[PDB]
RNA sequence: AAAAAUGAUGAA
RNA sequence: UUAAUUGCGAUAACGAACGAGACCUUAACCUACUAAAUAGUGGUGCUAGCAUUUGCUGGUUAUCCACUUCUUAGAGGGACUAUCGGUUUCAAGCCGAUGGAAGUUUGAGGCAAUAACAGGUCUGUGAUGCCCUUAGACGUUCUGGGCCGCACGCGCGCUACACUGACGGAGCCAGCGAGUCUAACCUUGGCCGAGAGGUCUUGGUAAUCUUGUGAAACUCCGUCGUGCUGGGGAUAGAGCAUUGUAAUUAUUGCUCUUCAACGAGGAAUUCCUAGUAAGCGCAAGUCAUCAGCUUGCGUUGAUUACGUCCCUGCCCUUUGUACACAC
């Protein structure tokens, strides 16, 4: 099943030349021990939970 | 002679004034029962301060209300907010604050605006648009 | 319930109101539940409302929308066309058209109905415009759950109103059948089919 | 003739509030020394009188607009009293700025 | 109990004494009826070519008793609406006086309204009298 | 005749009048003094009356056919 | 923002420094004094006065401030 | 509701002085579709021939039609205001006519070289084209003035 | 260009006696698309199905109306 | 690490 | 760090001034003061109407007695980011919650430095230098015409492309104004008229009357039924009125008739972050008449984001310069 919910446990700041991205890193529920960095669209809160639908590939264009 | 308070509500311009008194349960605005009030999508609207405290409570006393000023939907919410208001003070002063509280808890509970008229006023307009933001469009060649 | 004999004499289908509040007086809201995780405490179903006009102050803070309910703020974005602007009257008169038809066409909860169709029209992976040489490109990242529902009441709405445009089916029930597609994933809705578009650009420029 | 009435109004205009509340307060002190029941000193909507104009004298630039405005603030004082000091609260509690005309009526 | 034109709801009584006037047949219609539009604001005719005056009587007749007494420039402005001026834009315009004239005369004629030295036409003893048990009436029908 | 009533009173603090120091610095100048003769006797005249601040401001045509403005200050003065 | 200017700051310090025995931490209370102990031109200017006041009567209370 | 189960004698499209009437459509605004009758001349044309408003144009029988068409081409003696006709005191015999079907373009015809024959200013500017009604023409009516 | 019946035969009135006692959502536009029909015989069918009772409505709005089957 | 040329004479 | 040359501070500078802020106006709170027939409310208070256990009303300081919640306006109060928590290297501050009418500088304005621009205005001025003209006048008046002319290009706008609608009936609610005897201004009411209008009176120099400006979007019920169709109302014909000395090159209004393009608009490009955008009308300016314009006012009231320096620009610092008319 390619769907996995990940928990957004630190905002690391504004990405994108227009400022329109967020840096996360998000924890997963499956296993709360595996951290990711990724790059969300909208407004983002810590304890949001994401979707991912790919779940390896590290957020790029970092600040 | 008869206990009594007055009390009003406030939305945008349009003001709200309720006269509660010791009654029969007679709920009126303008002269005509509260059941005719209009627009009928929004009659709950003025429904919300007898549904949420129950009419048990507004069995033995009578409102009048005359709502002026504003439009026809912030006279709802005017008279509205008057029969909420208009409830706390009768029980202020002729009942225990122990059910004032009560019914406190209950209007701020469901919906702030009930006892707390919006603080949201309009802006004037200024020279250059139509409005207090917008500007008149801008060419260049 | 031995209704209060009143001297202004309120309806037995108002004086059952008192015992909890009931959208339109017909939909309950309890028992309905989103059941897409991640979109919880963000399609707010809670606190019940009578009605979905009430003129709160959800746009002063950032995130204050996602306590508005949700019937509202789809009754919210039907307001536009630019000839629509306001008549929230008039919006708020179809979404009673649109549930009542959505519980008559299907046995479900209205309110059940349009959360369904909300956590399943919200895409999960969307593009974002990168690189300022010539020839631009679109970056794979992934959707915050409030835009997620944003831009899923965006479509939903956005779907009903070209769909009710220039033909003899009304608003409520071009809404209502929107609404009852994108329910359990059809691939006939607007909404649908944009977020598995978006969703495919997304993984076409991962 | 053993103290007539004549149910008198006077009124006061002015574009100063602080010298039209000075003569209103010395009518009222007045009426209160001579023990004379009044309706007190009834205070009108003020008048905001508007001049909205362009700023420039040509037509170039920006099209900026001002508004200047002129503030009317008027006053009545119901009172009733004999004619020999109706006389003398007409020659005093004058002061220029404010205006006073005084109107014999029956109200 | 106490019964009057004010707990039933406008269209409802409207409709229900237009229809008693239309059985009664006393109105005694101007005559130009069928010809005229109503409003110079109006593009159309009334659609309901046949009860529209008596529509038009029962809400002059709900109005005076209303409010106190009512002139034909009030009554001009109240039924009159907003013209399409082409490719102008709308405003209000007031609505044709001859037949709010003779709607007048008519309840005149037949007693409902009167002189009302203050005003214009003002309700009367059988005005007051009739519309209360018409509206009794459509409260217990 | 008789309803219209006219006196003159003397101006106490000349110097802080700025109507008649700029009537007088017009007839100074139309007499033919300089500009900066004029105007900084202006100044001095009126901070030796106790004001705050002065300020003088001759603007035009003052030496060449090219307009220019001199300004003369001494004191404080506030704007807004 | 709600950054206090030089006006406030000193008129704070300069009633600290003459007034610290009869000042308190309770800002209604120094609102008070500070209409017998200076000369505000406004009501505005005068509280502000006496929340700077009242706060730097709670910064000195754990410990010294320097100036 | 006024159910009607009407047997086959429906009439389609129908031709009242020589101009082709739709029967699809209501009897008010069917009418309509002939030069010189609008939407207020054939409301009052068929109220004051008695038809039922609520009608199509194809279940009206041919007695009631030429009672329309009787009304229509002579409306003066129908009880009909006279204000509400389109040539009222005309230039040649000062009789209130109102002008039908063919006779619109034919009477415009003759407005019109009425006043280029006597020259007069706004027949010379129809002899152009232009506007006549003193609008502005810099700007406005380019693509086909 | 869409052809809807502006009068009523009987073979279209026959087909609306069966088939809209079926339809489970009945309206004026579902009568007026699936049954090719004018909108002004959709409501005037509606009106008359609602008298004796083979429909019966949910809620009566002008601009919407809202039928379903009876039971 | 995409592309981006030019701007008449005199003139406190 | 702040919106801020706003502060904490650092310090060959010390102490100051202007600007910012402070200030003023306006909007929101006050069941606390002083009142009010030019604002209201209550009194089986007076009188009278309708319907029957009493509700809705009509006249009420000029037919009375009380009161100030609403309205008004003087004097004041109120917020100072208050309290609590977190965070910064203490600090200046910042974030969140609570309480509060109000917690973005509470919202919006007014005012606003130095130095400039060959920026606009000589067509506002009996502000004005010089030049020109000055009786066949470029002075000042009268009549008529023009400024509006039409192969075409551009800017601000109005009306639309419809069913989230058009039309009909009914419902039915604002705020900001303005108004005449130095004369014909704002006009209720009655009568006539299909309308536009006419006519007899009336009130108002105005919280008093127009006016509750019964505005329009809006709501309900009905007709229409996806058809350039009852969408849209351009163009044109005929007639009736008003303003004015004069309406033709249509002043405007009204009635009937004709019923064009337009089915949402290429490249492009404007404005906007909450009672805001947008929709909707109203008053004032202009004004004899003419508002598709502007200045304000209220009615209905979203979506989206609380960010960035990508584009266009702004501020400060460092740096390079063959620029200084300043890329």
């Amino acid at each position: 099943t390619p769907v996995t919910l990940a928990k957004v446990i630190k905002v690391l700041g504004r990405t994108g030349s227009r400022g329109g991205v967020t840096q996360v890193r998000v924890e997963f529920l499956e296993d709360t021990s595996r951290t990711i960095v990724r790059n969300v669209k909208g407004p983002v809160r810590e304890n949001d939970i994401l979707v991912l639908m790919e779940s390896e590939r590290e957020a790029r264009r970092l600040r | 002679a008869v206990p009594s308070v007055q009390t009003f509500g406030k939305k945008k311009s349009a003001t709200a004034v309720a006269h509660v008194k010791a009654g029969k349960g007679l709920i009126k605005v303008n002269g005509s029962p509260i059941t005719l009030v209009e627009p009928e999508i929004l009659r709950f609207k003025v429904y919300e301060p007898l549904l949420l405290v129950g009419l048990d409570k507004f069995s033995n006393i009578d409102i009048r209300v005359r709502v002026t000023g504003g439009g026809h939907v912030s006279q709802v919410y005017a008279i509205r907010q008057a029969i909420a208001k208009g409830l706390v003070a009768y029980h202020q002063k002729y009942v225990d604050e122990q059910s004032k509280n009560e019914l406190k808890k209950a209007f701020t509970s469901y919906d702030r605006t009930l006892l707390i008229a919006d603080s949201r006023r309009p802006e004037p307009k200024k020279f250059g648009g139509k409005g207090a933001r917008s500007r008149f469009q801008k060419s260049y060649r | 319930f031995t209704p209060v004999v009143l001297a202004t004499p309120i309806p037995e289908e108002v004086q059952q109101a008192q015992t909890e509040i009931k959208l339109f007086n017909k939909w309950s809201f309890e028992e309905v539940e989103v059941k897409d995780a991640s979109l919880v405490d963000y399609v707010q179903v809670r606190q019940p409302i009578f009605v979905a006009h009430t003129a709160g102050r959800y746009a002063n803070k950032r995130f204050r929308k996602a306590q508005c309910p949700i019937i509202e703020r789809l009754t919210n974005s039907l307001m536009m066309n630019g000839r629509n602007n306001g008549k929230k009257l008039k919006a708020v008169r179809i979404i009673k058209h649109t549930l009542d038809i959505i519980n008559v066409l299907t046995d479900q909860n209205p309110i059940q109905v349009v959360v369904d169709a909300i956590t399943n029209t919200g895409p999960r992976e969307d593009t974002t415009r990168v690189g300022g040489g010539g020839a631009a490109r679109r970056q794979a990242v992934d959707v915050s759950p409030l835009r997620r529902v944003n831009q899923a009441i965006a479509l939903l709405t956005i779907g009903a109103r070209e769909a009710a445009f220039r033909n003899i089916k009304t608003i409520a029930e071009t809404l209502a059948e929107e609404l009852i597609n994108a329910a359990k994933g059809s691939s006939t809705s607007y909404a649908i089919k944009k977020k598995d578009e978006l969703e495919r650009v997304a993984k076409s420029n991962r | 003739q053993q103290q007539q009435i004549i149910k008198i109004r006077i009124t006061l205009t002015s574009t100063k509030v602080k010298q039209l509340e000075n003569v209103s307060s010395n009518i009222v002190k007045n009426a209160e020394q001579h023990n004379l029941v009044k309706k007190g000193p009834v205070r009108l909507p003020t008048k905001v009188l508007k001049i909205s104009t362009r700023k420039t004298p040509n037509g170039e630039g920006s099209k900026t607009w001002e508004t200047y405005e002129m503030r009317i603030h008027k006053r009545y004082i119901d009172l009733e009293a004999p004619v020999q000091i109706v006389k003398r609260i007409t020659q005093i509690t004058i002061e220029p700025g404010v205006d006073v005309e005084v109107v014999v009526a029956s109200n | 109990p106490g019964v009057s034109v004010r707990d039933v709801a406008a269209q409802d009584f409207i409709n229900a004494y237009a229809s008693f006037l239309q059985r009664q047949g006393k109105l005694e219609v101007p005559g130009y009826v069928d010809i005229v539009k109503t409003s110079s604001g109006n593009e159309m005719p009334p659609q309901d070519a046949e009860g529209w005056f008596y529509k038009r009587a029962a809400s002059v007749a709900r109005h005076i008793y209303m409010r106190k007494q009512v002139g034909v420039g009030k009554l001009n402005k109240l039924y009159g609406g907003a013209k399409s001026r082409g490719v102008r834009p709308y405003k209000h315009i007031d609505a044709s006086g001859s037949i709010n004239r003779k709607v007048l005369q008519a309840l005149e004629k037949i007693g409902i309204v009167e002189i009302s030295p203050k005003g214009g036409r003002r309700i009367s003893e059988n005005g007051q009298r009739d519309l209360d048990r018409i509206a009794a009436q459509t409260l217990e029908e | 005749p008789g309803t219209i009533v006219l006196y003159a009173e003397r101006v106490q603090d000349r110097g802080l009048s700025a109507v008649a120091q700029a009537e007088s610095m017009k007839f100074k100048l139309l007499n033919g003094l300089a500009i900066r003769r004029a105007a900084y006797g202006v100044v001095r005249y009126v901070m030796e009356s106790g004001a705050k601040g002065c300020e003088v401001v001759v603007s035009g045509k003052l030496r060449a056919a090219r307009a220019k403005a001199m300004k003369f200050a001494d004191g404080f003065l506030i704007h807004s | 923002g709600r950054v206090r200017t030089k006006t406030v700051k000193r008129a704070s310090k300069a009633l600290i420094e003459r007034y610290y025995p009869k000042l308190t931490l309770d800002f209604q209370t120094n609102k008070r004094l500070c209409d017998e102990i200076a000369t505000i031109q406004s009501k505005r200017l005068r509280n502000k006065i006496a929340g700077y006041t009242t706060h730097l009567m709670k910064r000195i209370q754990k410990g010294p401030v320097r100036g | 509701s006024l159910v009607v189960q009407e047997q086959g004698s429906f009439q389609h499209i129908l031709r009242l002085l020589n101009t082709n009437v739709d029967g699809n459509i209501k009897i008010v605004y069917a009418l309509t579709t002939i030069k010189g009758v609008g939407r207020r001349y054939s409301n009052l044309v068929c109220k004051k021939a008695d038809v039922d408003l609520h009608k199509r144009a194809g279940e009206l029988t041919q007695e009631e039609l030429e009672r329309i068409v009787q009304i229509m081409q002579n409306p003066t003696h129908y009880k009909i205001p006279a204000w509400f006709l389109n040539r009222q005191n005309d230039i040649t015999d000062g009789k209130d006519y109102h002008t039908l079907a063919n006779n619109v373009e034919s009477k415009l015809r003759d407005d019109l070289e009425r006043l280029k024959k006597i020259r007069a200013h706004r027949g010379i500017r129809h002899f152009w084209g232009l506007r006549v009604r003193g609008q502005h023409t810099k700007t406005t009516g380019r693509r086909r003035a | 260009r869409a052809q809807h019946a502006v009068i009523l035969d009987q073979e279209k009135y026959d087909r609306i006696l069966k088939e809209v006692p079926t339809y489970r959502y009945v309206s004026v536009s579902v009568l007026v698309d699936r049954l090719k029909i004018g909108g002004s015989l959709a409501r005037i069918a509606l009106r008359h199905l609602e008298k004796e009772g083979i429909i019966k409505p949910i809620s009566k709005h002008s601009k919407q109306a809202i039928y379903t089957r009876a039971t």
